[PDB]
C-alpha cells in the first residue's frame, strides 16, 4: 500500500511547492520508493536467474 | 423430376446450417449460426410460413439463443451465453436504455437489470449483444 | 414405419397432409 | 517477544532410501522457507531502509544462491556418473 | 519450490534407464526376440522395429499407475509445517508403484536384500532377477514345439536316402505356418497383456 | 415401438435418435 | 396429455426438454452433465418438479431472468465481502427492485454494516461481490 | 438470348459470367468460392438474380461504384466506434454526398452523438472506421 | 434422384446433393 | 416391485456421498460431503423422521464434522479440524459476537473463547466456519 | 431388479441403478 | 467506465499450451505498444514477472520435451 | 444371517419391522 | 460368529467390516 | 453435345475447357 501515500503527498505540494517541511518529508517519502523499487527489481531478477541456471545445466 | 405436391423443406440429417440457410429467404436476412451449434443435426419435413414464430419455438426445443440486429440473425447455442457487470460513471441506466430503443437495438427477452438511476447494472445474452452494450456504455461515459 | 398417414411440422404443430405418391423414408 | 523451540524431533530409518528422502524434505523445506523469509524482509518497507538489516539482507541471499547452485551441479554429476557407466 | 523442480528433472534424465530396467518392459523385449531366435531368423523383422512394438504395449499398460503420480502431486495440500509427514507424504505417494512391485516380486529375495513396507530401493534388482527368470519360462516353452518340428523333419528324411542334405529347408516352412495359422502373434501379445490389466 | 430412443410425447412430438439429432415424424 | 419418456438420458438431454414448459433457456453444468436418469416423467408443474428434482438427485440452480442455470452440489462457493459507505439496507435494496433478490441465497450480516457474507452458485456469488465492490468506487 | 449452363462450376467461374451482364468486376473470396452449383440459369436481370441466390445460397455482397464484392454470410464482423466533435448527421451526409451509402446495410445509433454502431462485409466496415477516425481528427 | 438428399420444393426449389452443392432445375 | 410399507432408505454398501445426497429431501437443504470423508462406507436399512437428532448422533459413532449456514449443510471428516488464534485491534469480542448472532452465524457447539472485552480469542471447527470467521474478523477492525 | 441395488422407498421412491443413475419408477 | 466479464491427453495438452504462450506473448505486446504502461513503476514489476514466468514456461516444455523424446532412443537403439 | 427378524434403524435406536416377504442379503 | 470383525454391542450396534465401513444389523 | 463443359450461351459464347481456359468458337 506504499503507492498510495506516495500518491497522496505530492498533491499537496504540488498546491503548495514553497512549504520547507513538507518538500523535505516529501523527500525523504520518494527517495525511499526509489530504494524499494530497485530493491523489488534486483530480488526477483535473482529468483529468475538461479531457477534459469537449471534448466541451464539440465539441458 | 421432383414431385412433392406442396411447400416445404424436407431435410434428410441435416446439420443445422444448411437448414438455417433455408430460411434466410421466408425470413428477409442472412443467418449466421456459429460453430458450436452446428455440430447438431435435424430430420423431417418442415413448413414456413410465420418464420418468426417457428425460430422461437425450435429454439426452446433445440435449446438455441437468438438475436436480429436488422441486418443478419445470430444463432448461437445455450452454453454460449456470457455474463458482464459494468458500472456508469456519470449516464444513467434510463438514459442509456432510452438510446437503445432509439437506434433499434433493444431486445426485450433480454433487458438490462439495474436501478433505475444507478450507474451499475446487469446484462447477460449472446456474446454480441454483451460484447455491444458493454464496448458502447464505456465509450460514451468516457465521452461524457 | 408411419405406415401411410405423413405429417409436416411448422408453426402451429403438425398438419395432416395431403395422399400423395411420393413417401419419406424412415431412419428408424 | 521471541520464541525458539528447544526440541528436535527424530525418527528411526531401517533403509537406505529414508535417509535420502529426509535430506530431500530437508532440503525442500529449507528453500521453501528462505525463499519466504527474505521476501517477507523485502515488503517491510521497514526493513529495506537501515543499512544494518541491509547488509544482513544482502548475505542471505549469497547464503540462498550458493546452497541451491551447490545442490544443483553435485545431482548434474551424480547423475551423470549414472548415465557414463550404463552407456558404456 | 525448486526441490520440486530438481527432482523432476532427474526423473526425466533418469527415465530411460527406469523403463530399461525397472518397469515391465524387459518381460517383453527379451521375449519378443526369443520367437525369433526361435523361428531361426536372424535380422527379420530387424529388432528395431520389435522393440518398438514391445516400447509402445509396455507404456500402455504403465501409464495407468504413472497417472496416479499426479493427482497425488499436483494438488495444494503439500504445505506440511513438520517435515516428517511431508517425508510419509511423499512416501505415500509412490506407494502405488511400491504396491505394484510388491505384488510382481519375489517374497524372501526382498527381505535378503534389504537384509544389506519394504524400502522401494531394496525390492528394485529382485523385481529384474525374478523377471528375467519369468521370460526364460515362456522362452523355453515357446521354443518347445519347434524342436518337435525338427526332429520329425529329420525323421522323414531319415526315413527317404536323404540323407546328405541337411532338414534345415523343409524345417523353415513348417517351422512358421505352425506359427501363422495357430495365429501366435496376437495369441501370445494379448495373452501377456492380460496378464496385468483386466477389461 | 422406439426401443432405446428417448422422445417427448403428446401434440408436438421428437424423438432423439441421439444426444445431437432430432426427428419430427407424427405426434408421438 | 404430454410428457418425456428417458431411456438413460445425461441431464442436458432431459433439461433441455423441460425448456419448452420452462419460458427459459436452461444451462446445465459440466460436471453437472454426469449424473443420469430415466423413467416416465410428465411436465405440467414444472418450477415445483424442478424443486423436488434438485434435492433428491443434488443440485443446485439459479434463475438469473433470462436463463436457468445449473450446478451440482458440489460447486457452491462462498464470499465475505466488506463495504466501505454503503450500508447492507442500501445494497439489499438494489437487488430489491432490479430484480434480483433471491430468498433461497440470502445475504447473511447486519442490516446497517459493513461486512456481510454470501454462498451460492458461482453466477450468483461472481454476481453479487461484483455488484457490490462497484457500488463503493461510485459512491 | 443469352444464359449460362453451369455444370459443377464453383462460384469464381460462376459470377465472372455474370460480370457482363453485371457491368463491374467481381471479387469473390476464397472461402465462400467452395460452395459449388448446377443448372441452367439465364441473365437478363442480374440484380434481380443476384439478391435472390444471396438468401438462397448464404451470401453477403457489396457494391462501392467499381467493382462488387461477395462474402459468405459466415464473415461479418461489426464494430462500435465513436466521435468526439462531429455528430451522425454530418457523416450520413457524407455518405449520401459521396455515393457510399448502402440501404441494406445502415448506420444504428443515436441521430445526434457520437457513437454508433456497424455491421456489414468486411470492406464497408473497415472503411467506415477508418473514414470516421481520418474524419474527427481534420477537426 | 431425391432418395436420401435434402431439397426446398413449391415455388423456388432446389436439391441439395451435399453440404456444399446446389441443383436448380429447369421449370 | 419396491415392498415396505414403511419410509426408509436401503443403502447396500454406499459411499456416504449418495447416502447424505439422499438425505436431502428430509432435511430441506443440499449437503455438500468432503472427499476425504466421501472414502468411508454404510450399509443398512436407515429411517430419517428427524434428521437434525440422526446426523448429531451419527456424526459421532462415524466420526465426522458437519455445519450449517443457513444455506447448504457442510460435512468433513474429524481429522480436517483446524485452529486459529487471532487478535481484534479496535473490536470487542462481546461486539464481535452480537454481530455473529445477529447475522445467524452463531453455532453452539463450536464458540469463540476469550476474553469478553479484549482483542484477542481462540476458534477451532470447520474449515468453512473457521475461514469465514478469520475473514470476517479481518474485515471490521480494517473497517474502524 | 432390486438385488444388488440401493434404493429409497415410501412415497418418493426411486432406485439407484449405479452411484451416478436413477431409475424413477412409473407409480 | 471500468467493466468485467464472467464466465489421447497429448492432442489436449499442445493444444492448451498453444494459445498459452500466445495470449501471454500478445498481452505483453500491447502492454509494451500501449505507452501509458510501459511508464507506471508498478506496471512495469508485473510486466517484468509477466516476462519472466514466460521464459520459464517455454524453457520448462522445451527441456521436458527434449528429455521426453530423450528416453526413446536409447531403448529403440537397445 | 439374521434367521428371518430385521430391524431398521433411525433417530432413536432400532425399531422392529413388520412381517413382510422381501428380506435383506447378508453381507459377510 | 462375527469371524475377525470388530463389533460394538448393546441396544446401538454396529460391525465394522473394515476400518472404513460400518455395517448397521440388528442390535449385537 | 459438350458432355461436361459450361458453355455462355448466346451471340458472344465462350466453352470454358477447364476453370482458367476459354475457347472462343462459333456463338453456342
Amino acid at each position: 500500500n506504499l503507492q498510495t501515500q506516495v500518491t497522496e503527498a505530492l498533491d499537496k505540494l504540488a498546491a503548495k511547492p514553497s512549504d520547507p517541511a513538507l518538500l523535505a518529508a516529501y523527500q525523504s517519502k520518494l527517495s525511499e520508493y526509489n530504494l524499494y523499487r530497485n530493491a523489488q527489481s534486483n530480488t526477483v531478477k535473482v529468483f529468475k536467474d538461479i531457477d534459469a541456471a537449471i534448466i541451464q545445466n539440465f539441458r | 423430376k421432383i414431385p412433392v405436391t406442396g411447400s416445404g423443406f424436407v431435410a434428410k440429417d441435416d446439420s443445422l446450417r444448411t437448414f438455417f440457410d433455408a430460411m434466410a429467404l421466408q425470413l428477409k436476412e442472412p443467418v449466421i449460426v456459429s460453430k458450436m451449434a452446428a455440430r447438431k443435426k435435424i430430420t423431417g419435413n418442415f413448413e414456413f410460413h410465420d418464420p418468426n414464430a417457428l425460430l422461437e419455438k425450435l429454439s426452446l426445443q433445440l435449446g438455441l439463443i437468438w438475436y436480429f440486429d436488422g441486418q443478419a440473425i445470430y444463432i448461437y447455442d445455450a452454453s454460449e451465453m456470457r455474463n458482464a457487470v459494468v458500472s456508469l460513471r456519470n449516464v444513467s441506466l434510463n438514459e442509456f436504455n432510452n438510446f437503445l430503443k432509439r437506434s433499434g437495438l433493444y431486445n426485450k427477452n433480454y433487458p438490462l437489470r439495474g436501478d433505475n438511476r444507478k450507474g451499475t447494472f446487469y446484462v447477460s445474452g449472446p456474446p454480441v449483444y454483451v460484447d455491444m452494450v458493454v464496448n458502447a456504455a464505456t465509450m460514451m461515459d468516457k465521452q461524457n | 414405419w408411419l405406415k401411410g398417414r405423413s405429417f409436416q411440422y411448422g408453426a402451429e404443430g403438425y398438419i395432416k397432409m395431403s395422399p400423395g405418391h411420393w413417401y419419406f423414408p424412415s431412419p428408424l | 517477544g521471541q520464541a525458539v523451540n528447544i526440541r528436535s524431533m527424530e525418527t528411526d530409518i531401517v533403509s537406505l532410501d529414508d535417509r535420502l528422502l529426509q535430506a530431500f524434505s530437508g532440503s525442500a523445506i529449507a528453500t521453501a522457507v528462505d525463499k519466504q523469509t527474505i521476501t517477507n524482509r523485502i515488503e517491510d518497507p521497514n526493513l529495506v531502509t537501515d543499512p544494518k538489516e541491509l547488509a544482513i539482507s544482502q548475505e542471505m541471499i549469497s547464503d540462498y544462491n550458493l546452497y541451491v547452485s551447490m545442490v544443483s551441479t553435485l545431482t548434474r554429476k551424480g547423475v551423470g556418473a549414472v548415465e557414463t557407466l550404463l552407456r558404456s | 519450490n525448486d526441490i520440486s523442480l530438481i527432482a523432476l528433472l532427474a526423473f526425466s534424465t533418469l527415465l530411460p534407464f527406469i523403463i530399461a530396467s525397472g518397469t515391465c518392459f524387459v518381460k517383453f523385449s527379451i521375449v519378443f526376440v526369443m520367437v525369433r531366435n526361435a523361428l531361426g531368423l536372424q535380422q527379420i523383422p530387424s529388432n528395431m522395429t520389435l522393440n518398438g512394438v514391445a516400447l509402445l504395449l509396455s507404456m500402455f499398460v504403465m501409464w495407468p499407475i504413472m497417472h496416479d503420480a499426479y493427482v497425488y502431486f499436483e494438488d495444494e495440500d503439500v504445505t506440511f509445517n513438520d517435515i516428517s509427514s511431508l517425508s510419509k507424504h511423499v512416501d505415500e505417494g509412490l506407494d502405488g508403484y511400491r504396491d505394484y512391485l510388491i505384488k510382481y516380486s519375489d517374497r524372501e529375495l526382498v527381505q535378503f536384500f534389504e537384509n544389506a513396507k519394504p524400502s522401494i530401493f531394496a525390492l528394485l534388482p529382485a523385481y529384474a532377477l525374478s523377471e528375467i527368470k519369468s521370460a526364460f519360462k515362456i522362452g523355453f516353452y515357446l521354443y518347445l514345439p519347434f524342436v518337435v518340428v525338427d526332429l520329425v523333419v529329420s525323421s522323414v528324411l531319415l526315413a527317404l536316402g536323404m540323407m546328405m542334405m541337411s532338414p534345415v529347408t523343409i524345417s523353415t516352412p513348417i517351422k512358421l505356418v505352425l506359427f501363422v495359422a495357430l495365429d501366435g502373434w496376437t495369441l501370445l501379445s494379448k495373452g501377456l497383456i492380460l496378464q496385468y490389466m483386466d477389461i
